[PDB]
RNA sequence: UCUUAAGGUAGCCAAAUGCCUCGUCAUCUAAUUAGUGACGCGCAUGAAUGGAUUAACGAGAUUCCCACUGUCCCUAUCUAC
RNA sequence: AAUAUGAAAA
RNA sequence: UAUCUGGUUGAUCCUGCCAGUAGUCAUAUGCUUGUCUCAAAGAUUAAGCCAUGCAUGUCUAAGUAUAAGCAAUUUAUACAGUGAAACUGCGAAUGGCUCAUUAAAUCAGUUAUCGUUUAUUUGAUAGUUCCUUUACUACAUGGUAUAACUGUGGUAAUUCUAGAGCUAAUACAUGCUUAAAAUUGUAUUUAUUAGGAUGAUUCAUAAUAACUUUUCGAAUCGCAUGGCCUUGUGCUGGCGAUGGUUCAUUCAAAUUUCUGCCCUAUCAACUUUCGAUGGUAGGAUAGUGGCCUACCAUGGUUUCAACGGGUAACGGGGAAUAAGGGUUCGAUUCCGGAGAGGGAGCCUGAGAAACGGCUACCACAUCCAAGGAAGGCAGCAGGCGCGCAAAUUACCCAAUCCUAAUUCAGGGAGGUAGUGACAAUAAAUAACGAUUGGAAUGAGUACAAUGUAAAUACCUUAACGAGGAACAAUUGGAGGGCAAGUCUGGUGCCAGCAGCCGCGGUAAUUCCAGCUCCAAUAGCGUAUAUUAAAGUUGUUGCAGUUAAAAAGCUCGUAGUUGAACUUUGGGCCCGGUUACGGGGCCUUUUUUACUUUGAAAAAAUUAGAGUGUUCAAAGCAGGCGUAUUGCUCGAAUAUAUUAGCAUGGAAUAAUAGAAUAGGACG
RNA sequence: ACCCACUCGGCACCUUACGAGAAAUCAAAGUCUUUGGGUUCUGGGGGGAGUAUGGUCGCAAGGCUGAAACUUAAAGGAAUUG
RNA sequence: GCCCGUCGCUAGUACCGAUUGAAUGGCUUAGUGAGGCCUCAGGAUCUGCGGAGAAUUUGGACAAACUUGGUCAUUUAGAGGAACUAAAAGUCGUAACAAGGUUUCCGUAGGUGAACCUGCGGAAGGAUCAUU
């Protein structure tokens, strides 16, 4: 390894990406992009193997040539496009439109959205900085930067990005009550309110997270993502509203809608 | 390369090979359901022995434990469907009491036995091979297939198989012919 | 090249590291610059990352600052006194950090008497206004005092010459220049 | 079994003591009557007629090795008397 | 008071 | 599925080991060999050597085309389409292989970068480019080459190329159109000043005086050609691609905190001349740092096992076997290292100590026309050698991806096929009738179609294809463990068998044969290693009088362990579960070890949920429709020891407190 | 000095065997599969062998530490009956 | 009955062993030291007071590699010597097992063809648990 690295193989892609073990020797690694490459959802897979629109890479490349694919308000064409928590894919030739967004067992959902909703996405601001010229600037997890914020939007909040032009529409505080999206760790797609922070110095941030059905969990701060208010979100959640019941529970529910 | 293709061996040979009893116990087993090896009994026996695993390790649980539940009530499910445990014993117990007789008389051999196709289990066995004897509407050759409980119903003589109405075979074509030419 | 890793110096506790892997060049050392005076002669390094280093020899003159008056002038380097790690380094002229240094007075002596009107050893109206307004500023310290009449100023030297391709530095003054000024009449 | 007063013990050796003998084996060399290490039915080794070993020492005797060179191949030249 | 030895398997 | 059995003896009870038994994604080998799926495969000895041929090249509408190329200006006189050759930009630093070197090294978990670099992607980002401060500028826009080519040639020879004449740039070296808003860009460096965020900063950013050999701030390209009139080749004007400084993002990288590694005292002291531990200062670095250098102090590690040696040692995820504990293995499909025959040096580049890149030496080795030249298969095949030990010098970019200018090209990466009893899944060698007959079928062929990049096989199926001498199942064994011959012939302590005990010397249940029988069965045996058995490694859980073992005795440092005592008991309520556990109050009211809970702990693998791949190994597919509409369930779940992080408790066990009181309060 | 009774500490002894052990036997060789008061040393079948070697002490004799190749199905312990 | 040792034959294994033995690998003092790199210079040639710049070349760091020594590790030859083990019937004795016919054994010392004998001290694993 005497510089970067562009091959991925199967067994060493995230698991959320639901790739087969066995067909194939190696994964579609995620070129650079908003999002790591991890926790990201790369278009290839958003459409063989999530839509299966495209049989085969070829005709995902394709698909993604004839420019009938946007990720945000920018249309793609790199086979590979890093497709990250909140990124609104259109697809406007089928007129459908996605949020990528995690299910309850912890992966990308195929949730749809409407065009109403998607000409927005809200995004955690991940750091906040004076740049060039004294000018304040926010960067989000997507690595989006706006420039010129509100005083008031600081770390750990969520800023509603129009997809037309980068500009702040509003923002969501950090505080006890409002709506968050566990994105990262054990309670990968779980949704619940906060009751209570921690604020460890030097040591990882922890919040105490209750859902709607009261199921009190801990995740760390790097992994939540606030989205609303009291039980009332910004966006759209797919089929679940984020809440895991047990395993017999599931059982039941597929046992009762059979 | 590719990654490792899985895979799991189906039986377990046993220690002390040479006992009179256990010898004399299986040939009983094989000679009275048509088995063609110590290996079909053996691998029978495996599939018992890491059920009643399973189930002792499940029972050793307390009582309403969540985990206890649900692998107790998944593995009775899987029997009953099977149709080696019965309806009325539905307890996790009876899977304990259970034998390698109740699994080997669950096989597609005894089974098309007990339906009264053949004349014997070994002619069952020789019907099922040659592709004669098929559950639900498609072909199956497969002696140890195991019935489910709603297959037994719908076990017949195959559409194509020429004693499920098809053509006549190959050997009846031919002295048919034969005869026909020694008339003509 | 010159390795910069640790696996080849010995251990804490004196164990012989073994040759793990071959030299790399993302440790790799240059050797020293070694700037001398006379000739500005700056030779251009790239280094990792496809950045440039300018590796100065030979440099002519550099931007001195007077703390106390917050001014820096371009001056010519008369040539280092004292070294505080070597000696060989004031014997052979060298330029490189906090390097004690004389140089030229007469920028700095012509902006004083230019921007306060006095003078050192020994006319408009609004030049007049502006003294008056900058009265008593000529309490500068004996030992610049009487730099100034020596013509030449003890300098620290605060770039890097075998980094930077600059000998910026700052004038001695107050504490540090009667420390340095001990150091070299100890005798 | 003959016989003596006793029959060379401990040891050591073709040793400076072994005729046959340039003993036999190994090593040293391309080649070794030489050297060294072993073998000992030793013509004729051996116990204060002292046996064996021995650090240091030696203008003692001997073998090999490195360096060194006119000892030599193979001679030539210079100086003084 | 002198008395030593008795093959190999079974 | 927490199990043993034969063997010392005339016989017994023990210690004790030998032997038997079973497994081994554990190897070799012997015999035998029909079918389906799946698939390991030159690691062991030689990181030994390599013939040969391939594996890294790449272009759009969008860098440069007057090819003396193709096809046309039916769109055009600068070109217009395509397009070899070549310059240019990227990549070649990915992948693939091997495991030699490596014993705090790598590596795993866990940390930090307030200690730095970062091509590319993503998102922002240059009126001050008149600043050398209004033509340095030609700005309806600048300069020179030079490639490609023709011709002349040299060399036996190389992916050698010289001399001459041509010619472009998003190639190089320059350079404006920026008005002017305020108070002079940005980039570098120095010194000074203020200072939204972090647990914390000299942080982020801003203001001054300057420095700079000077970075950047668009002379590039393809489409669409539209609006305004004072109609001019005027003024304005879209979609992009390419490029650009800074910041952030992403892909990373380099260092870094704690903890953890096999056997060795027949390795006890080691490091420290000349770097060892640390300080100051400077170079060097992309950056911290004895990384290096100068001065200075004499330090750093160690019986809690240093230093040294061996490793038939890459580390881990994991594998085999196990009641619980554990033992052994992990070259190898995934992660991280290191290597390209050994060793060093280095150019380019963001990225290399790069070897399918150079430079030198060493060791190999090739062609020479005897002057010269060119190499690293531990890539793919393949050959030699080494061995007990391991396959074809095949087809293809169709998948999975990867790269390039990029849908189109390329890829021995990868897939397919060939060999393949390494291992796994399923399962033919026969069924019925009457006392000799009909009926069925797959092996093996084969029109056909599916299959596939094209194929081979598989799934299907016209037709052909069972009656035994056929279409014939072997491998071991018959005294015991360990069921199965007191049958026959041969041999006569010979041949021979025999894991052990043992059999055999003219009546062999034991050798060689026949018959019969037995165990496993397309598999069986043999050898080696390892695991269970092994409570024969013993923490759980061994033994020491006599079986092997208590040092001759005592002292004693390290180590292990170490007498008790410090808050108890009692009342009053609240709220959980069906008394069981929590909480609050009243009754005078300093460090740890430990232990509960949680975050965090890659996949693959393990246990396990669902799912008729015809079952099963598998796989994560699938299922239900009025099937011309279409809808829809999934792809869960747990571990995770040690180490680190937060957290509830104060029993247990250390640990200090105020005794010449400078002790608390206040 | 005795006698009797008691006590502490010793060398022991006699009878049993609760208990232990394979047994001989054992008030410890007991409080052990109902297996954990503290700790030191030693053994892993019999040999080869307390040998070779490397250290180390000794004037020497020898002492301390101390293997491996190879070989073997017994060696051994306690009792019984002859 | 059993059994011990020397000696005799055969085979195997290991040890000592002159040979300043021999190989392979690691580290290293010292000497020589290629090469690229940085640097002091040198400036062919080409270009508009200048610019670029080849051969060459000064010092420095990195440092292959070769030689000679030193050390460590792993193997390995060796005349001869002295052992051990194994193998149906070899010779000499009878040392032990019984009071093994001199009770045996331990340490130590001497002697001797061989077991072994003897001296001193110790043990019973003695052939005595015993003399008020």
């Amino acid at each position: 390894a005497r510089g970067p690295k562009k091959h991925l193989k199967r067994l060493a892609a995230p698991h959320h990406w639901l790739l087969d073990k066995l067909s194939g020797c190696y994964a579609p690694r995620p070129s650079a992009g908003p999002h790591k490459l991890r926790e990201s959802l790369p278009l290839i897979v958003f459409l063989r193997n999530r839509l299966k629109y495209a049989l085969n890479g070829r005709e995902v490349k394709a698909i993604l040539m004839q420019r009938h694919v946007k990720v945000d308000g920018k249309v793609r064409t790199d086979t590979t496009y890093p497709a990250g928590f909140m990124d609104v894919i259109t697809l406007d030739a089928t007129n459908e439109n996605f949020r990528l967004v995690y299910d309850v067992k912890g992966r990308f959902a195929v949730h749809r959205i409407t065009d109403e909703e998607a000409s927005y996405k809200l995004g955690k601001v991940k750091k906040v900085q004076l740049g060039k010229k004294g000018v304040p600037y926010v960067v989000t997890h997507d690595g989006r930067t706006i420039r010129y914020p509100d005083p008031n939007i600081k770390v750990n909040d969520t800023v509603k990005i129009d997809l037309a032009s980068g500009k702040i529409t509003d923002f969501i505080k950090f505080d006890a009550g409002k709506l968050v999206y566990v994105t990262g760790g054990r309670n990968l797609g779980r949704i619940g309110t906060i009751v209570h922070k921690e604020r460890h110095d030097g040591g990882f941030d922890l919040v105490h997270i209750k859902d709607s059905l009261d199921n009190t969990f801990v995740t760390r701060l790097n992994n939540v993502f606030v989205i609303g208010e009291q039980g009332k979100p910004y966006i759209s959640l797919p089929k679940g509203k984020g809440i895991k019941l047990s395993i017999a529970e599931e059982r039941d529910r597929r046992r009762a809608q059979q | 390369p590719r990654a490792p293709r899985t895979y799991s061996k189906t039986y377990s040979t046993p220690k002390r090979p040479y006992e009179s009893s256990r010898l004399d116990a299986e040939l009983k087993l094989a000679g009275e359901f048509g088995l063609k090896n110590k290996k079909e009994i053996y691998r029978i026996s495996f599939q018992l022995s890491k059920i009643r695993r399973a189930a002792r390790d499940l029972l050793t649980r307390d009582e309403k434990d969540p985990k206890r539940l649900f692998e107790g009530n998944a593995l009775i499910r899987r029997l009953v469907r099977v149709g080696v445990l019965s309806e009325d014993k539905k307890k996790l117990d009876y899977v304990l009491a259970l034998k390698v007789e109740d699994f080997l008389e669950r096989r597609l051999q005894t089974q098309v036995y007990k339906l009264g196709l053949a004349k014997s289990v070994h002619h069952a066995r020789v019907l099922i091979t040659q592709r004669h004897i098929a559950v639900g509407k498609q072909i199956v050759n497969i002696p140890s297939f195991m019935v489910r409980l709603d297959s037994e119903k719908h076990i017949d003589f195959a559409p194509t198989s020429p004693f499920g109405g098809a053509r006549p075979g190959r050997v009846a074509r031919r002295n048919a012919a034969r005869k026909a030419e020694a008339s003509g | 090249g010159i390795s910069r890793d640790s696996r080849h110096k010995r251990s804490a506790t004196g164990a012989k590291r073994a040759q793990f892997r071959k030299k790399r060049k993302f440790e790799l050392g240059r050797q020293p610059a070694n700037t001398k005076i006379g000739a500005k002669r700056i030779h251009s390094v790239r280094t990792r990352g496809g950045n440039k280093k300018y590796r100065a020899l030979r440099i002519e003159t550099g931007n001195f600052s007077w703390a106390s008056e917050g001014i820096s002038k371009k001056t010519r380097i008369a040539g280092v006194v004292y070294h505080p790690s070597n000696n060989e380094l004031v014997r052979t002229n060298t330029l490189t950090k906090a390097a004690i240094v004389q140089i030229d007075a007469t920028p700095f002596r012509q902006w004083f008497e230019a921007h306060y009107g006095q003078t050192l050893g020994k006319k408009s109206k609004n030049a007049e206004r502006k003294w008056a307004a900058r009265a008593a500023s000529a309490k500068i310290e004996s030992s610049v005092e009487s730099q100034f009449s020596a013509g030449r100023l003890y300098a620290c030297i605060s770039s890097r010459p075998g980094q930077s391709g600059r000998c910026d530095g700052y004038i001695l003054e107050g504490e540090e220049l009667a420390f340095y000024l001990r150091r070299l009449t100890a005798k």
